């Protein structure tokens, strides 16, 4: 078709989008964060316009999704949201 | 204590506002530095009040200035003249 | 010296792919970029220098890439094959495979072209064997041969060098 | 309303949503990513004229038949803007947990 | 003339030669700094000499391609004043931090310090829309890059807060770049103001509302600004002066630029009216949150937020009679908020820290530059012939004919409040010392006093200098004589 | 040319199941990976759909941006 | 026999310092949701 | 449930703010008053016929200039908060014999394409920036397939200033006459210029810029991907 | 010609099959290994179809180039992706389905 497809592509940037920020794993969140650069690179280009889709797809796929988790490398990985004694305090 | 004394020679020679207004901050900056020696506790409490009498004074002139328009303390004896025959009692 | 301008020769021949209508007042371009990209980094494709070249061996490897393809539609197809509704139920593989290759680009081209074959997934290559997450096991646990879980590729890529 | 102009701004909505209500860090950072994705997805979804359609070729298509050569350029500076300021707030991120103890806003007492 | 274009290429070409210098050596790195940033002082003042000469502002074009098609860099009567103070700030920067910053990695804190300087040549002098926005974000990832510069946690966090808040204020930015494009069609402010009068009344306003409202995240009022009095306080001691002397002042020219260049559209009332609320929603909090404060770094950090909000009172309330009166203070806080920094970091530097027991005893245990901070800090509520007296002056005036007595009383309240924290600070360093260690700093005996006269010049003769923003103000008054000067 | 695009819009939003469920960590990440090669041969299939010879230049170019992505996403798990 | 104070103890009293209790309105509340969210008592509790 | 839902209202209420803000035109033609002159007169006042390329580097020249500003703070800030004279890997944890050998092969694979789009920016879309975010993949693809792969820094942030430097070298031998003035097809200054219109003599003066853009570009985010990968 | 329109539509239900197959698996592995076969060589099938879509069709020849650059460069990149999301995902737990052995890789693991 033609706006079929277009609204295929436009809810799943909106669902990877409510579900990148709903995880707690923050490599899950990186994940979400790729595929929202996926459907933003694909909407790009469904839009025609090719130059903001390639440079879009050499920054956000694998310069800003693997910037992120490069940073998550030696810091945490979970939220930790906390059972226990001395606990939510 | 003798740039004092040129605020107070500044304030009765004061024909204008913006000549006025000067004299007397510089006035009652110099007698602040004055006793701003020693027992500061009673230093600052003559200058923020006489700072809030100099400033309310900057109000009062904001006022009249734009009610009127004009700044020069001369003519604005004419024009009070001219409206004298709720605004004014916060004056 | 001469593995710097076989590298310059592989990346040419792919420019050369790369564009659809190759202008000869183009070439030049693309001919000096790839003369610097080889420069920059023709340390890395030293499989035994620039001896690749042999009339044989390229032919060979052009006579069978349709024989790998084959390979592929046969064997995904299979796999096609294997959704069935309620039935045909894979079973996962461990079962192992051992070479006896050198020249450590066959190692890759056997592990890509296992890949490449029914679902055969290579994990953790070591110095002595290979490890396949196999489909549904019948054949062997432990396996002395290729052909019994995958086609012989091994004699192929024996002859890549 | 299109589909573009509501996702655009939807993108920005979700990348907005994730500054406010959640806590740890690099879920606030993953929010203003995303957030600058959808600003840059509506920079472009402003001049589409929903028609002729070729912005480079020049050759084998006719002139003023392009869309929009004004804002193709004003999202080539403003994706990669994202991504330096990303790189910018991710030493920080890294800082915060090498010399204070934990990632979260509430926790972090100077 | 188009040679004077250098405001941005030599801080630029000499930004990327210092990369360049740092591994043949150790030596000329922080030299290198000052002879290019004399060089800007040069290159500065022939602007400045040139568009006060005649009556009109060299268009420095971005090519062979005339307005709107192209970028002009409209280096007006404000412009050539602005870049020429900032020049030579940055000059009392480059021959402060030479030894007094030492700590750290400077080997790559120069080129840093030089694209703050492009970011600030940049901003104020920018034509595009679009230019102004990357301007900015430059200027933006300076601050996000050195107000981190001292990992020490508590610094760490510093800029956290602030690269956080200016990514959301730079993104709903683009946003309202996207709407103003989105009515027009067109991004140069000179065929933006002759066509934004009836493109749509309710387009435009949603889009100049975000523009401020992300133009002013970078800048500081009220919702927008607790990075600031963050940011002073835990930084390098330089580059303390160069954000609160420039970065404030770009961001509040730049928001009060393209206010008025819409001046003609509804709603733009109610975004003013919002404009003076928030300004006087931030003389009062930040000039009364230094009153129970212990650093002293903080103590002056909150000060320069409350000179600054007074700056946008004036910048956005009628046309004239304060806003080229507004230029008057921001051209005069920027030295008298040099002047303040500079004693702090001296005494961060010979000292140690910025706490008051640390701070305390300075009147016969420090030389002058305890008078520096003296007749600085005499000059922010502006008792004698001074200057900020007479911009503050000037401002207080200017809030009469419209925004009235509300407007006033607040702002001029927070002068009663900062009456209060300077008097018990200069108190505490003058007369309850009881330790004489002499110390000698005369490295700066000088050139801080020959600073600190430069205020009592200016104090006494005002007159040669508020002739300059009569002129001055005509980049920012009107838009007619500012489109016909450009097309 | 037209029917094929509706038919990987059918693909594309059948493999969404995968992400939005799954409750270990990498199915999401197995999610990802695969959608990448689906939108590739989507962005081929629109260079027919447009008659564009230049839509082809961002799809080799997002057909290497997956596979750095999922090397990287799946080297922390290792080290 | 070291006596603390003269008047250090006697503190001021001031009008709008309560405010600073109004700290906890955006905190997370410390209770525990007994149905169900256990408590697990010591290891050697009385019983 | 009081702040999430409350974010709600007022991001709906935000929403609905910019959707009636968005009643500018439902996607129609009427748009450009001004973007009409950059595709009317593209062809024959840069040389370059891709659209973009000629209107961000010629046109709107000073704004890949603050780019290359951005990105080049980006590199020297991530240098100035990590900075520690000691720099050693993570823990390297080798894990696989076919992804060494794997990013291996496939390092010139890359580095032979991403000079390809940085050159071509004349009938292939892009510029410099996606070319050299693809030569920074590839230096990441050497980076996270070695245990080291230090590439050697004194030296290596030498050719990004030089890269810089060769962009603003144009501006200033450009200040040879006016402002901009392409130094290159208009005038024989150090070559021929101007001659047919296609892919051959390389247009104009735009696409050398985008060489020059590239590599420092290009060893942009190399530089802080190498930085970031430093434990003590 | 017509044998292109007939194998893209032989390369799209090999996509869809594929995405059935991912979503029909009980484990991570096998969704892992049957998503990485059918996905990756219907891709090439797609896309040398349309390549010979436009080999009388398009405008000449040279889309045909391009496709055969880009289904040789995508038939190589994906074994390395599939081999390093396989190879991750044994460590940090993530156990198997009930296959008939598992133990020797785990086994060779701890043979010390």
């Amino acid at each position: 078709c033609i706006v079929c497809i277009e609204y295929i592509i436009v809810a799943l940037m909106i669902i990877s989008a409510i579900l990148a920020v709903e995880w707690r794993d923050l490599l899950a969140s990186t994940v979400g964060m790729a595929a929202v650069s996926l459907f933003a690179s694909i909407l790009f280009f469904f839009l025609q316009a090719p130059d903001v889709a390639m440079t879009e797809a050499a920054i956000g796929a694998a310069l800003s999704a693997a910037v992120f988790i490069f940073a998550i490398k030696r810091t945490y990985r979970y939220e930790t949201e906390e059972l226990g004694w001395w606990v939510r305090w | 204590a003798l740039m004092s004394l040129a605020g107070a020679l500044g304030v009765f020679l004061a024909n204008d506002f913006v000549v006025f207004f000067l004299s007397w901050e510089i006035m009652t900056f110099a007698s602040f530095m004055m006793v701003f020696k020693y027992n500061r506790h009673a230093s600052l409490k003559y200058f923020v009040l006489s700072i809030a009498g100099a400033y309310a004074m900057l109000l009062a002139i904001g006022i009249i200035y734009a009610k009127t328009g004009s700044l020069s303390f001369p003519e604005i004896s004419a024009i009070f003249r001219q409206d004298a025959m709720t605004e004014t009692l916060l004056i | 010296i001469s593995r710097y301008l076989y590298t310059f020769i592989v990346l040419f021949i792919i420019w050369l792919f790369l564009t659809a209508s190759l202008d000869p007042q183009e070439l030049t371009i693309g001919a000096l970029f790839s003369a610097i990209a080889a420069l920059f980094t023709y340390e890395i494709f030293t499989t035994r220098g620039l001896a690749n070249l042999h009339p044989k061996r390229v032919l060979y490897f052009i006579a069978y890439i349709p024989y790998f393809l084959w390979a592929m539609i046969m064997a995904n197809l299979d796999v096609a094959y294997r959704v069935l509704h309620p039935k045909r139920p894979i079973n996962p593989g461990i079962v192992e495979c051992k070479t006896t290759l050198t020249n450590n680009v066959g190692k890759m081209a056997l592990a890509n072209s296992i890949t490449l074959t029914p679902g055969t997934i290579t994990l953790d290559v070591d110095g002595d064997k290979y490890f396949i997450h196999w489909i549904d096991v019948k054949d062997s646990s432990v396996e002395g041969a290729s052909e019994h879980i995958t086609k012989p590729f091994e004699k192929f890529l024996r002859v890549i060098f | 309303i299109s589909s573009y102009y509501f996702g655009a701004i939807s993108l920005i909505l979700i990348g907005l949503y994730a500054v406010l209500v959640k806590k740890n860090l690099l879920k606030i950072l993953i929010g203003l990513s995303i957030m600058e994705t959808g600003v840059n997805l509506l920079l472009i979804s402003i001049g589409y004229v929903s028609g002729k359609s070729a912005p480079i070729l020049s050759e084998g298509v006719t002139a003023s038949n392009a869309v929009d050569p004004i804002p193709q350029a004003l999202v080539l500076t403003a994706i990669v803007i994202g991504v330096a300021t990303t790189a910018m707030a991710l030493s920080v991120a890294i800082l915060l947990y090498e010399k204070y103890g934990t990632l979260n806003i509430e926790e972090i007492r100077r | 003339s188009q040679v004077a274009a250098l405001l941005i290429a030599l801080p630029l070409i000499s930004a990327f030669f210092v990369p360049v210098l740092k591994q043949i050596g150790k030596s000329l790195i922080k030299p290198f700094l000052v002879i290019i940033t004399l060089l800007q002082t040069l290159i500065a003042s022939w602007a400045f000499v040139q568009v006060y000469s005649t009556g009109k502002p060299i268009i420095i074009y971005a090519g062979g391609w005339k307005p709107p098609i192209g970028i002009n860099l409209y280096i007006g009567h404000f412009a050539a004043l602005f870049i020429l103070v900032i020049a030579v700030v940055s000059f009392l920067m480059a021959l402060f931090n030479f030894k007094a910053v030492t700590v750290e990695p400077i080997d790559k804190y120069a080129m840093l310090f030089l694209l703050l300087l492009l970011g600030a040549t940049g901003m104020i002098a920018t034509g595009d829309i679009f230019n102004l926005f990357v301007f900015m974000e430059i200027t933006a990832i300076s601050a996000y890059a050195l107000t981190a510069y001292n990992k020490t946690g508590e610094a760490a966090e510093a800029s956290m807060k602030y690269i956080v808040l200016g990514g959301i204020g730079s993104s709903f930015f683009l946003v309202g770049v996207a709407l103003i494009y989105g009515a027009t069609g067109t991004l140069n402010m000179a065929h933006l103001a002759m066509l934004a009068n009836d493109i749509n009344p309710t387009v435009v306003q949603v889009g100049l509302a975000l523009i401020i409202f992300g133009l002013a995240v970078e800048a500081e009022l009220f919702p927008l600004n607790a990075w600031a009095p963050d940011a002073y306080q835990a930084a390098p001691h330089p580059i303390t002066v160069m954000f609160s002397a420039f970065v404030v002042k770009a961001g509040l020219y730049a928001m009060a630029r393209i206010l008025y260049l819409f001046k003609d559209v509804s709603g733009w009332s109610s975004l003013t009216k919002l404009l003076i609320a928030m300004a006087t929603l931030t003389v009062v909090f930040a000039e009364l949150s230094a009153l129970r404060q212990k650093n002293v770094k903080r103590m002056i950090a909150y000060s320069s937020i409350g000179q600054v909000g007074l700056i946008a009172l004036a910048l956005s309330l009628g046309t004239q009679e304060g806003v080229s009166a507004g230029v008057f203070h921001m051209l005069n806080h920027a030295i008298v908020k040099t002047m303040m920094f500079m004693a702090i970091g001296y005494v961060g530097i010979t000292l140690g820290g910025t706490m008051i027991e640390n701070f305390e005893g300075l009147g016969k245990r420090m030389p002058l530059t305890s008078l520096s901070l003296t007749i600085g800090g005499i000059a922010t509520v502006g008792v004698p012939l001074f200057n900020v007296f007479w911009s503050k002056l000037r401002i207080i005036l200017a809030a009469a004919h419209e925004g009235n007595l509300w407007p006033v009383a607040l702002v001029l309240f927070a002068s009663v409040v900062e009456a209060v924290y300077y008097f018990r600070l200069i108190h505490t360093m003058w007369f309850k010392g009881k330790s004489g260690e002499r110390i000698p700093e005369g490295a700066i005996a000088i050139v801080l006093l020959l600073l600190a006269m430069l205020i009592i010049v200016i104090g006494v003769y005002p007159t040669p200098f508020w002739n300059l923003v009569t002129k001055a103000g005509s980049d920012i008054v009107e838009v007619s004589k500012y489109v016909a000067n450009v097309l | 040319v037209n029917i094929y695009l509706l038919l990987i819009g059918v693909a594309t939003l059948l493999s969404m199941y995968r992400v939005f469920r799954g409750p270990t960590t990498v199915d999401r990440l197995v999610a990802v990976d695969i959608m990448t090669t689906i939108t590739v041969g989507l962005m081929v299939l629109f260079a027919l759909y447009y008659r564009r010879i230049i839509f082809l230049d961002v799809a080799l170019v997002y057909a290497i941006l997956s596979f750095a992505g999922v090397i990287a996403f799946a080297r922390y798990l290792e080290g | 026999f070291r006596i603390a104070p003269e008047e250090k103890v006697k503190k001021k009293p001031s009008f709008l310092k309560p405010w600073f209790g109004l700290k906890y309105l955006f905190k997370k509340p410390v209770t525990i949701k007994i149905p169900y969210e256990f408590i697990e008592p010591a290891p050697r509790y009385r019983g | 449930m009081l702040k999430r839902v409350l974010a709600i209202l007022t991001i709906l209420v935000i929403g609905y703010w910019l959707a009636q803000g968005l009643a500018d035109v439902p996607f129609g033609q009427d748009k450009m008053v001004v973007g009409k002159y950059y595709l009317e007169h593209v062809k024959e006042e840069t040389g370059a016929v891709n659209a973009v390329t000629a209107v961000v580097v010629n046109y709107r020249g000073l704004d890949t200039l603050g780019e290359v500003t951005v990105l080049f703070i980006a590199s020297t800030g991530v240098a100035a908060l990590l900075w520690k004279k000691k720099r050693e890997r993570t823990a390297k944890t080798e894990g696989s014999v076919v992804l060494t050998t794997g990013a291996r092969l496939l390092f010139p694979f890359i580095a032979l394409f991403g000079m390809y789009i940085f050159i071509h920016g004349h009938l292939t879309p892009g510029g410099g920036f996606p070319g050299g975010a693809t030569i920074a993949t590839a230096f990441l693809l050497m980076y996270l397939a070695f245990t080291i792969y230090e590439i050697p820094h004194r030296g290596f942030e030498v050719t990004e200033g030089l890269a810089g430097m060769g962009y603003v070298i144009t501006g200033l031998i450009g200040l040879a006459i006016g402002g901009y003035f392409l130094f290159d097809w208009i005038w024989q200054t150090w070559g021929w210029g101007h001659e047919n219109i296609g892919r051959l003599f390389s247009g104009g003066f735009i696409p050398i810029i985008y060489t020059l853009i590239g590599i420092k570009v290009g060893t942009e985010l190399s530089g802080i991907v190498d930085n970031m990968l430093k434990e003590e | 010609s017509l044998i292109g329109e007939l194998l893209v539509l032989f390369g799209t239900v090999f996509y869809l099959l594929s995405t059935l197959g991912l979503i029909r698996m009980p484990d991570v592995y096998n969704r892992m290994q049957t998503a990485t076969k059918s996905a990756t060589l219907g891709s090439l099938g797609v896309i040398i179809g349309t390549g010979i879509w436009a080999l009388g069709e398009g405008f000449s020849v040279a889309w045909l180039t391009k496709a055969i650059v880009i289904a040789a460069f995508l038939l190589l990149t994906n074994p390395i992706s599939a081999h390093a999301l396989i190879r991750a995902a044994y460590k940090s737990g993530i156990p198997l389905w009930e296959g008939s052995v598992v133990d020797k890789y785990k086994e060779h693991l701890e043979r010390k």
